[PDB]
C-alpha cells in the first residue's frame, strides 16, 4: 500500500499546474486524500482534503486557488492556479483515515518550482585525492554536481550498493542562479587500485543521467 | 486566523536523556484530543508518531509519549537514541475541517566533541576546460556543528568566493559533515601555486591545514 506524487515541474508564474497522486493497495471509496506542501527549508503546510464522496475542503489561505478531483480508482489530481514563487515547494499526498491530516502513509513528494528561469542540466566533476596514500588508511572520494536548474538532483554510489560513509550535501544556490551539489564517500585506501567507486547522478528535469567513476589522480 | 505555537524551536540532549516538545493552540482542537505528532528527516515525508494526543502509531517505539487536552499538548521523547535526531511537528485538526501544523522543533543529540577528518580536492582537468575552477574542502564526521574554513591561495586569505553546505545530524554517530567550495576563474587558478584549506574546530587544539600545489600531484 503506497502513494506516489507526480507532475511537479518548473513553470512560469501564472501557469496552471496539475499534480497527480497515484495510489496502490487501498480504495479511494474508503479513504480520503490529503495534500500537504513544504517550501525549501521550511515547515509542513496543509493544503486540503478530498473525501470518499469527492467533497473537498481547503486551508483558509487557499482561497479557491486549489482544486482536488478523483480522476480514476487510483488517481487524484491537485489543480493549482495563480501560482507565484511563494508556491515553490515539495508537494505531498497522504492517505486520510478521516478529515484529520494524521496518517502513517505518505508519498515521497514531487517538487514544484515557480520561476521564469530556464532548465539547465549539470556537469559532473570528480572530487579526487592526489594519491591513494594522501590520508592514511581511509580515502575520501566525491562528485561535484555543478550548475543545474531547477531542483532536484539525486546521487547514489555504486548503483545503490554503497550507502555507508556516504554524505550527500544539500544543494547550494550559486550567485549565478544555478544550483550546485556535492556528494562524498569515505573508503579504504588499500584497495583503491582495483575497487570501483561510481556516483550515479540524475537530473530528471533535463534528462541528464551521468555515472562518474572517481579515483586518485595519477602523477 | 488560529495559531499553533510549537516550542522550543530547537533543543539539544544526550543519548539516554529526554526532551519535551510543546504545542499550544489558540483554539481547542477537535474533540479536545485531535492532535498528532510527526518526525521528519531530510528528503523524506514525515512519519507519524502519535495521534489523538496520546495514541502511539503502529511501529513507533515506546519512548515517544504524547499527552494533553484542549489547547495544550506535549511530546516527550525519553531514552534518546542517535536515530531520534530529526525535526518534529505537531498537527492539530479543528472544527470547520481545518488542519494546522506547528512550526517545528529540531532535536539534536548532544555527544562528545569529535574532531573533523579533513580532505582537500583540486579542480578537475575536465572542469578547467570550461573556464572555472572549483576547489573543495571536506570536513567529515565532527561534533559540534560549528566549524570554520579559511582558504588560502599563495598565503592570501580568501573572502567572498566560498560557499558551505552541512548535512543533517547523522542518525548513527550523531556527527555533522561540511563541504566548502572555493570558486575561482580558471585564469585566477592558473596564476597561483599553493592552495590550502585551514580548519578551526573545538575538537582541534589548533587549526589543521591541508594543502596542494597546482599541477604537482
Ligand atoms: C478514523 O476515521 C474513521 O472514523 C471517522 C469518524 O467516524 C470516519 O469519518 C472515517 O470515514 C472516512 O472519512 C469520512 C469523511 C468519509 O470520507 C468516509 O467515507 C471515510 O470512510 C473513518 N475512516 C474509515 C477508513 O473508515
Amino acid at each position: 500500500q503506497s502513494l506516489e506524487e507526480s507532475g511537479g515541474r518548473l513553470v512560469t508564474p501564472g501557469t496552471p499546474l496539475t499534480l497527480t497522486c497515484t495510489v496502490s493497495g487501498f480504495s479511494l471509496s474508503t479513504y480520503n486524500i490529503h495534500w500537504v506542501r513544504q517550501a525549501p527549508g521550511k515547515g509542513l503546510e496543509w493544503i486540503g482534503v478530498i473525501d470518499t464522496g469527492g467533497g473537498t475542503y481547503f486551508a483558509s489561505w487557499a482561497k479557491g486557488r486549489f482544486a482536488i478531483s478523483k480522476t480514476s480508482s487510483t488517481t487524484v489530481d491537485l489543480k493549482m492556479t495563480s501560482l507565484t514563487a511563494a508556491d515553490t515547494a515539495t508537494y505531498f499526498c497522504a492517505k486520510g483515515f478521516d478529515y484529520s491530516a494524521s496518517t502513517n502513509l505518505w508519498g515521497p513528494g514531487t517538487l514544484v518550482t515557480i520561476s521564469s528561469a530556464s532548465t539547465k542540466g549539470p556537469s559532473v566533476f570528480p572530487l579526487a585525492p592526489s594519491s591513494k596514500s594522501t590520508s592514511g588508511g581511509t580515502a575520501a572520494l566525491g562528485c561535484l554536481v555543478k550548475d543545474y536548474f531547477p531542483e532536484p538532483v539525486t546521487v547514489s554510489w555504486n548503483s545503490g550498493a554503497l550507502t555507508s560513509g556516504v554524505h550527500t550535501f544539500p544543494a547550494v544556490l550559486q550567485s549565478s542562479g544555478l544550483y550546485s551539489l556535492s556528494s562524498v564517500v569515505t573508503v579504504p585506501s588499500s584497495s583503491l587500485g582495483t575497487q570501483t567507486y561510481i556516483c550515479n547522478v540524475n537530473h530528471k528535469p533535463s534528462n541528464t543521467k551521468v555515472d562518474r567513476r572517481v579515483e586518485p589522480k595519477s602523477c | 486566523e488560529l495559531d499553533m505555537t510549537q516550542t522550543p524551536s530547537s533543543v539539544s540532549a544526550p543519548v539516554g536523556g529526554s526532551v519535551t516538545i510543546n504545542c499550544q493552540s489558540s483554539q481547542s482542537v477537535y474533540g479536545n484530543n485531535y492532535l498528532a505528532w510527526y518526525q521528519q528527516k531530510a528528503g523524506q515525508p514525515p512519519k507519524l508518531l502519535i495521534y489523538r494526543a496520546s495514541t502511539l502509531a503502529s511501529g513507533a517505539p515506546s519512548r515517544f509519549k504524547g499527552s494533553g487536552s484542549g489547547t495544550q499538548f506535549t511530546l516527550t521523547i525519553s531514552d534518546l537514541e542517535s536515530d531520534d535526531a530529526a525535526t518534529y511537528y505537531c498537527l492539530g485538526y479543528y472544527n470547520g475541517v481545518i488542519n494546522v501544523f506547528g512550526g517545528g522543533t529540531n532535536v539534536e543529540i548532544k555527544r562528545t566533541v569529535g574532531a573533523p577528518s579533513v580532505f582537500i580536492f583540486p579542480p578537475s582537468d575536465e572542469q578547467l576546460k570550461s573556464g572555472t575552477a572549483s576547489v573543495v574542502c571536506l570536513l567529515n564526521n565532527f561534533y559540534p556543528r560549528e566549524a570554520k574554513v579559511q582558504w588560502k591561495v599563495d598565503n592570501a586569505l580568501q573572502s567572498g568566493n566560498s560557499q558551505e553546505s552541512v548535512t543533517e545530524q547523522d542518525s548513527k554517530d550523531s556527527t555533522y559533515s561540511l563541504s566548502s567550495t572555493l570558486t575561482l576563474s580558471k585564469a585566477d587558478y592558473e596564476k597561483h601555486k599553493v592552495y590550502a584549506c585551514e580548519v578551526t574546530h573545538q575538537g582541534l587544539s589548533s587549526p589543521v591545514t591541508k594543502s596542494f600545489n597546482r599541477g604537482e600531484c
